[PDB]
Formats: structure tokens, C-alpha cells, sequence
């Protein structure tokens, strides 16, 4: 959903992301690794 | 108003009274959710 109270460039950036990195996000989806940010954080911050 | 009920008298009529309407203010309290999507604000309320 189109943002509220949050930046327009910042929203731009999520979405773009969550698409260029589809199939990582979902063949990891319950893969976690150390210094590496996991793919169950990306899709809540995409979600969002 | 005067005007044009001169030229707007039957035979045998007449309008012997004239009354005037006073204004009540109706403060009508309303509660509205919106869509999670919704793209124009200032449109939502002109319609509402």
C-alpha cells in the first residue's frame, strides 16, 4: 500500500528491491545466516 | 421574490403571508476507515 507518513524515494526503494531479489527472497525463505540479512526481514520491511 | 409574485397572482388569490425558515445547526458526528491503497484525501472528503 502506497505510504502514509513515510519518504516516496524510500517507498520506491522497498518495492523495486523486493522485485529484483524475488528469487532469493523465496528460495531462502526460512534460510537465516550470520552478518547477512535474512529474507524474512526483507519481506516484512517489503510488506510494509 | 416581490416581482414575481405580482405578475404571478390568479383571479380571487392571493399570498397574505410570508415565512421564513430559521437554520438549526445539525453538527452530525461521523467515524470513517478508509482503504489501505487510498491515493487521493482531498477528493474522499469533497465526496463525503
Amino acid at each position: 500500500a502506497r505510504p502514509l507518513t513515510l519518504d516516496s524515494l524510500d517507498f520506491l526503494s522497498t518495492q523495486r528491491g523486493y522485485l529484483a531479489q524475488q528469487p532469493e527472497l523465496t528460495y531462502q525463505r526460512n534460510n537465516i545466516r550470520i552478518d547477512k540479512v535474512s529474507a524474512l526481514q526483507k519481506r516484512i520491511a517489503a510488506r510494509l | 421574490l416581490n416581482d414575481f409574485l405580482k405578475d404571478n397572482r390568479n383571479l380571487g388569490e392571493s399570498v397574505s403571508k410570508i415565512i421564513w425558515l430559521q437554520p438549526v445547526d445539525f453538527l452530525l458526528q461521523l467515524d470513517i476507515e478508509l482503504d489501505d491503497d487510498v491515493s487521493d484525501l482531498a477528493d474522499i472528503f469533497a465526496q463525503v
